[PDB]
RNA sequence: AAGCAGCUUUACAGAUCAAUGGCGGAGGGAGGUCAACAUCAAGAACUGUGGGCCUUUGCCUAUAGAACUUAUAACGAACAUGGUUCUUGCCUUUUACCAGAAC
């Protein structure tokens, strides 16, 4: 009932046994679960950084995907006497909205936009607090 | 952040590519 | 006494939610729950001027439900029938070793914009800054 | 291979204890550039030698929080995988 | 005009907690904090202009964007009342200090 | 959700011990670090079956069955090497190499 057989191909466990393995595996599986943690720090944002030759802080760097930028048209369009400087476009913006904040983006993938702000309440200290209980972090109604 | 400053790589360059903001630059 | 003290918090929370109260006192009752989530970092500053052993711990176990005898009769008048080795340093190696560090910052720089950046990077103390302008000149 | 196999022989002879066995297996896998000359003959294995050194920097800092310095970290499962994956590509080439 | 990357800055500085929404159904307008005819106001080239030179900057950059004003490298041709009336009545206007 | 009747079986005593009707059975059941074969990336995507058009491929319409693998895309919640061809790095040449791309 726990595994299929001696060939050892499938397993099937129970809830007090899965809790006990989950409690034992705390020092290696301790991690930040909610998906908003990885905002601008997931695969596609690393792909967009690689493809735009822009560097997220903490993220890896690569060779330029399109190394030839020496070609240049001397046009009046992006002339600074036309441009209003009000907010510096820092490089996190180029990854978060890649078709807006880049001129000429190539080999770029569309990022995931948002996740609902997570309200999960759990405690680690006292096991004897009940499953349904008012959190000291909650607004009192 | 990268902010449009720096080499494209420190591969043909003979340098490490380390960039720092200047403190003598007033703004 | 966190178990009993939560139950006081548990009982007090019943009042704000399911009971009508006065207006001006109401924002005082919910302010007490606003500090619970900010965790009391504005109510714990004071004069703990005894060590946790230098104060001999006389935690008196009183209650407000017992008699306390009211001995006001003492405040009236009554009638008693009763080894560091202080080496003076004349070498001044310290001021020589700091002069070499500044002279070398200057001589390793292409421009004076890049020489000032390296001096500003060292973060020299306030009392040494007059000594730095003197080396530059 | 003879290096790893003989680390298990010392334990099975009773010369070292279980904690020393794990520390030695974890030491070999992070020091294959120091212990064998494998990079002299196929130099691209310096990718694997530098990835085991990167994993050792991140493991030693988890393991030694509120501990000191000195040996005794035998968590060899991440660097074992790196060498097992290197073998995956070296089998077809050496076979030819 | 100050909103470019407002969402990204909030969503990073509060670690995925926190979220922003921006909308314009109420159609609030507000005066730009400078004076739209002001020659002496300093506009730096690569840095954002200070708050008193701010109305004069937005007028000039849109006049060069649309075409309207032309100059050597950075044009200085304001929207001025004298081009419509005359120089003659504008001489009396400049006399009383009415139009600078 | 109890009892009663009907329904289905059930351990069954049976009317028949014929011809029948139903559910099972024609290779018991669970397993194996056993093996052979088939199959696993594409109009969001599948075969078969019946009719019609054309005279079976095709097409249109009716209908049965679709196991596994895929949407922050895929047999693997994992993750290595080689070849060719560009573009680079280091550079006395070849190997061994640097690091990006396409196949
Ligand atoms: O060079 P250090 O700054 O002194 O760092 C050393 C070094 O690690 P790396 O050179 O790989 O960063 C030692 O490794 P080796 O010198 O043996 O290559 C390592 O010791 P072991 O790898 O032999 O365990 C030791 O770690 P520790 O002293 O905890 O054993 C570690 O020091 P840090 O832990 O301070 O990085």
């Amino acid at each position: 009932k726990k595994v299929n057989g001696t060939s050892y191909k499938k397993w099937s466990f129970d809830l007090p046994e899965m809790s006990n393995l989950y409690r034992l595996s705390t020092p290696l599986r301790d991690e930040v679960t909610d998906k908003n943690y990885y905002y601008l720090f997931d695969k596609k944002s690393f792909f967009n950084g690689k493809a735009l030759n822009n560097a997220i802080p903490g993220g890896p760097k690569f060779e330029p995907l399109y190394p030839r930028e020496e070609e240049e048209d001397y046009n009046e369009f992006n002339s600074i006497d036309r441009v209003i400087f009000r907010v510096p476009i820092r490089s996190e913006y180029k990854v978060a909205f890649p078709h807006l904040y880049n001129s000429r983006p190539r080999s770029v993938r569309i990022p995931w936009y948002n996740n609902p702000v997570s309200c999960i309440i759990q405690n680690d200290e006292e096991y004897d607090t009940p499953a349904l209980f008012f959190d000291p972090s909650l607004n009192p109604i | 952040s990268y902010n449009g400053i720096g080499l494209k790589s420190a591969k043909g360059s003979s340098t490490s590519g380390h960039v720092q903001r200047s403190l003598a630059s007033n703004n | 006494s966190k178990k009993t003290h939560d139950m006081i918090w548990e009982k007090l929370r019943y009042i704000l939610q399911t009971q009508e109260l006065s207006s001006t006192l109401r924002e005082s009752l919910e302010t007490l729950f606003e500090i619970r989530q900010k965790d009391y970092k504005s109510g714990s500053q004071g004069l703990f001027i005894l060590d946790p052993t230098s104060y001999t711990v006389h935690t008196h176990s009183y209650i407000v439900s017992d008699e306390d005898e009211a001995n006001k009769e003492l405040g009236n008048f009554e009638k008693c029938e009763n080894s560091q080795l202080q080496i003076y340093d004349m070498t001044s190696t310290n001021d020589v070793e700091f002069k070499k560090k500044i002279y070398l910052v200057l001589k390793s720089s292409l421009s004076g914009d890049e020489a000032a950046h390296k001096l500003l990077k060292l973060k020299i103390a306030n009392n040494l800054k007059k000594s730095v302008v003197d080396i530059i000149i | 291979m003879k290096l790893i196999v003989d680390t298990h022989v010392q334990f099975r002879l009773g010369n070292v204890d279980a904690f020393q066995l794990a520390d030695g297996i974890h030491y070999i896998l992070n020091h294959i550039g120091q212990l064998t000359g494998i990079y002299r003959y196929k130099y691209k294995v310096m990718h694997q030698i530098r990835a085991c050194k990167d994993l050792k920097h991140i493991i030693y800092y988890k393991f030694n929080k509120n501990l000191g310095k000195g040996p005794g970290c035998g968590f060899w499962q991440p660097a074992w995988r790196v060498w097992l994956n290197f073998l995956r590509g070296t089998i077809p080439l050496l076979e030819r | 005009i100050e909103s470019a990357g407002f969402e990204t800055d909030l969503r990073l500085s509060t670690n995925g907690l926190g979220m922003c929404q921006l909308y314009f159904w109420h159609k609030i307008w507000r005066k730009v904090p400078g004076d739209v005819l002001d020659k002496d106001a300093f506009i730096p080239k690569l840095k954002p202009a200070p708050i008193n030179s701010l109305s004069r900057d937005f007028v000039m950059k849109t006049r060069r964007r649309k075409g309207i004003s032309t100059g050597g490298f950075m044009s200085n041709d304001g929207p001025t009342l004298e081009k419509y009336i005359s120089a003659e009545l504008y001489a009396q206007l400049r006399e009383n200090g009415l139009v600078p």
